[PDB]
């Protein structure tokens, strides 16, 4: 029987109902105004945790993020280099995405990697094992492709010569011995790498909170 | 301001430097190797050609024992030969 | 028609390190339970 | 990048060519498409974006 | 979602009755070192799971509240998995959606067809 | 709108900074007038033949 | 140094057989030597596999300890205001961890006329902690999909993918040379019957099989 002005901790302990016996409610008006604020507190809760809930990247080329990451709400952007064969692989395959280079466009690969180290670049199309080498040899295993090159383009790489150079055939040959007993798997063995909830500032803040409620029962205590 | 430079000399090693040095073994020819110093793989910009194509296609390099890019316009300026390792395209992301 | 047409928290794996740790728990209580009995 | 209810749509379509509206035959543009052609071959577009 | 057997599996409630049968025990010689706990243990400790049970005057000794506390927080992790497991329980976006190919991603299959040699 | 109001006023912005380069370039000065209406202009039958 | 066939095409070019009723695959090799008709059967290649909570331990353990320290705390700091008033050690430990137990306790209210503001901020800040676990536990690689796959150049004993023994989809994947790892991993698990590849994978020593799609469809 403390409801004349001291109903303040009896509700706010009715409000998330932590087994806090207050009294003992003889009045059917009072029950019943505790259960309705309790089926308040239910649905706040609800409501609460709704909140809570409600607050890979591109799975494929023809994704429509490459297009506009309209369906999100942080935008991102990228870019390949220049004076390579990758633009001419762009424009053989879609002038639209040349065009879209063409406006986000960046300086090089120091440059993009310098980007994605300070966080001035989300994504950057490259070659596919190279940047596994890259991945392998990042420090803690942070940036990481999105799969490894699954219904991409798969080209290979080969030693050009001129168009008509006698020496061709025994360079060939050489190649078809080198990949033939295991030298390639070697060198692909040696000169490749092999290594690879939480939140800070919402209970800082409640901590900071709480640090007023702690200044607020110091006043409380004495006076 | 000029095209005025010097003969720097540099050390070179990896994966395509092996490459060269055993076909230095296998062949026994003597290599005459030296950087580009016109700029990057290439993209031909009104008949000019630049970096290995560029050396290559314009009778001034022989041969591209470098990592060198497989498309439509290299196999239609030179030819190439067997392929030993499978190096796509991907996405690196944050 | 008649060959390809015709058609015809797990607390297993999961949840065993969490058996394991809370059964620690409830023996280490147990254990403190029956200290603080034969104590007073 | 001014305000915060600007987002654009996935839809883009007809990337036409945007330059300068030109006269008819006249030797004052072949040498405009030169330094329109000097305006492409360096960063021009990078550093006003 | 007709009905769940996914936490219990009927392979853990044998655990939550021999749990009940030490716990009973441990209340019999706890009375006995010594309060309707001596048969009916199952309604104190399996109706602290839902926090409306009635209080029920614990012993001076420290003995019951430490158990009890871990039994709370037991079914304060159980009803967490139990959301958790609640909320890990348009369809075709288009032609860049992976359900063409084959909607192996999606737990259930689909079917399309057109008009027999037509121009479709 | 207006029966008649233009006041000299000071242009600048992308196009004008591109002018400004192309004047730059070659040796040549402009003289930048405003346009009355703001329609970009159709294939529009007139009222007489 | 003669290059021969077997089964099939061992009791044709035998003699032992006249006419191949079975799907027969064709490629350079065969077409040369004997002669095909209408191929009646459409069907291609797919990849059989088996598509079938840090809490505590692996869950860091920092705020749990800044928990337990903060109800220590709290429970000194009423113990001291329960001195310095403006089983009394037991009661207090009673409350401090009743109020954190969430569930139901026969306990009561200890006198709280300038502590009555600790212990309602204390409830809602233990109910806002574990409202925020369950929020963020709530909240918080089997598949292959094709041939061209650089975790398929690099295997292990998990990305375990074979073939028939003596099969033409062998043969392909022999014919093309850029496939030389794949079939160094695919000759040391050669199968030799189709069923005992069912048998294998059903009984989880497989997670990837090359074969046809409509025949996988079915036993689907
Ligand atoms: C490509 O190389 C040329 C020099 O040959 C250089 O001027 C240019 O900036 C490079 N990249 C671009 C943007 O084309
Ligand atoms: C300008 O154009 C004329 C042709 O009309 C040409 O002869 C002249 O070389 C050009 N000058 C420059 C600097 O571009
Ligand atoms: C620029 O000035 C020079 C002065 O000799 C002359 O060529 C001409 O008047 C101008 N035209 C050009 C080249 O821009
Ligand atoms: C032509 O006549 C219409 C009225 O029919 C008038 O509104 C318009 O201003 C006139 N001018 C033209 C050529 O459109």
């Amino acid at each position: 029987s403390f409801t004349i002005g001291k109903a303040i901790w009896l509700l706010w302990g009715l409000v998330f109902n932590n087994s806090v016996p207050v009294q003992n409610p003889k009045g059917t008006t009072s029950k019943i105004m505790v259960s309705v604020w309790a089926f308040f507190a239910v649905i706040f809760l609800a409501s609460y945790t709704a909140n809570l809930a409600a607050f890979d990247q591109v799975t494929g080329l023809s994704d429509k993020k490459f297009q506009r990451p309209h369906d999100y709400s942080p935008p991102f952007r990228f870019g390949t280099v220049p004076n390579g064969s990758t633009e001419r692989n762009i424009r053989n395959n879609y002038p639209y995405m040349h065009q879209y280079m063409t406006r986000f466009n960046q300086r090089g690969v120091e440059d993009a990697l310098v980007s994605l180290k300070t966080g001035k670049l989300d994504a950057f199309i490259y070659d596919a094992a190279v940047l596994n080498y890259k991945a392998g040899r990042d420090e803690g295993c942070k940036l990481v492709t999105i799969g490894s090159g699954y219904i991409f383009a798969t080209t290979g790489y080969g030693i050009a010569l001129q168009k008509g150079s006698p020496w061709k055939r025994q360079i060939d040959l050489a190649l078809l011995q080198f990949v033939g007993d295991g030298e390639m798997e070697e060198l692909e063995t040696l000169w490749l790498t092999g290594i690879c909830q939480l939140d800070i500032d919402n209970m800082a803040g409640v901590f900071y909170m709480l640090a007023a409620a702690m200044a607020l029962s110091l006043i409380t205590f004495i006076w | 301001s000029t095209n005025e430079g010097m003969n720097v000399k540099k050390c070179c090693k990896g994966f395509c430097i092996d490459i060269l040095k055993k076909l230095s073994r296998t062949v026994k020819f003597t290599y005459d190797l030296y950087l580009v110093t016109n700029g990057k793989h290439g993209k031909k910009v009104n008949n000019v050609w630049n970096g290995m194509i560029g050396e290559v296609v314009y009778q001034r390099a022989v041969m591209a024992v470098g990592s060198l890019t497989i498309n439509e316009e290299r196999s239609e300026v030179v030819d190439f030969s067997v392929p030993f390792v499978e190096t796509g395209i991907s996405v690196m992301v944050s | 028609k008649t060959w390809v047409r015709y058609q015809e928290t797990l607390t297993f794996e999961n949840m065993a390190g969490v058996f394991m740790l809370v059964a620690g728990g409830i023996v280490a209580g147990i254990f403190l339970i029956f200290i603080e009995i034969a104590y007073k | 990048s001014q305000k915060c209810d600007l987002v654009t749509t996935g839809e883009l379509f007809f990337r036409s060519g945007f330059g300068i509206g030109m006269r008819k035959d006249s030797p004052w543009k072949q040498n405009v498409s030169l330094s329109i052609l000097k305006s492409h071959e360096n960063g021009f577009m990078e550093d006003l974006d | 979602p007709s009905a769940f057997l996914e936490p219990f599996s009927a392979s853990v409630w044998v655990m939550m009755f021999v749990m009940l049968l030490i716990v009973s025990a441990i209340a019999v010689f706890v009375f006995e070192y010594f309060s309707f706990t001596i048969g009916k243990a199952i309604w104190l400790l399996w109706g602290l799971v839902f926090n409306n049970s009635v209080p029920v005057q614990n012993p001076k000794g420290t003995t019951s509240k430490i158990m009890v506390s871990v039994w709370a927080f037991f079914a304060v992790i159980f009803l967490a998995s139990y959301t958790a497991n609640l909320a890990a329980f348009d369809q075709v976006t288009g032609l860049s959606d992976k359900k063409f190919q084959r909607p192996h991603d999606y737990s259930p299959p689909f079917r399309f067809g057109t008009v027999p040699n037509g121009s479709t | 709108g207006s029966p008649r109001h233009t006041v000299p006023q000071c242009c600048y912005g992308f196009c004008i900074d591109l002018l400004i380069k192309l004047a730059r370039t070659m040796n040549f000065t402009y003289e930048v007038h405003l346009v009355a209406d703001g329609k970009f202009g159709t294939q529009e039958r007139v009222n007489n033949s | 140094n003669k290059k021969e066939w077997n089964g099939m095409m061992g009791e044709l070019l035998s003699g032992q057989a006249d006419m191949i009723v079975a799907p027969l695959t064709i490629n350079n090799e065969r077409a040369q030597y004997i002669e095909f008709s209408k191929p009646f059967k459409y069907q291609g290649l797919t990849i059989l596999v088996k598509k079938e909570d840090s809490f505590m331990q692996p869950f860091q353990s920092t705020l749990w300890l800044l928990v337990g320290l903060s109800v220590h705390v709290v429970a000194v700091m009423l113990y001291l205001l329960d001195r310095f008033s403006p089983l009394t050690l037991s009661s207090a430990m009673w409350f401090s961890w009743g109020v954190l137990l969430n569930s139901g306790i026969g306990e009561g209210a200890p006198r709280s006329f300038s502590a009555r503001i600790l212990g309602m901020v204390w409830a809602g800040f233990a109910m806002i902690i574990v409202a925020s676990y369950t929020a963020n536990l709530a909240a918080f690689e089997e598949r292959i999909t094709g041939i061209n796959d650089p975790r398929l150049r690099n295997p292990s004993d998990k990305f375990i993918y074979a073939t028939v023994k003596q099969s033409s989809v062998d043969i392909y994947f022999r014919r093309q040379v850029e496939l030389s790892t794949m079939y160094r991993h695919m000759e040391k698990h050669n199968y030799e019957s189709a069923a005992e590849a069912i048998q294998a994978v059903r009984d989880n020593k497989l997670h990837a099989f090359i074969w046809d799609s409509a025949v996988l469809e079915f036993e689907a």
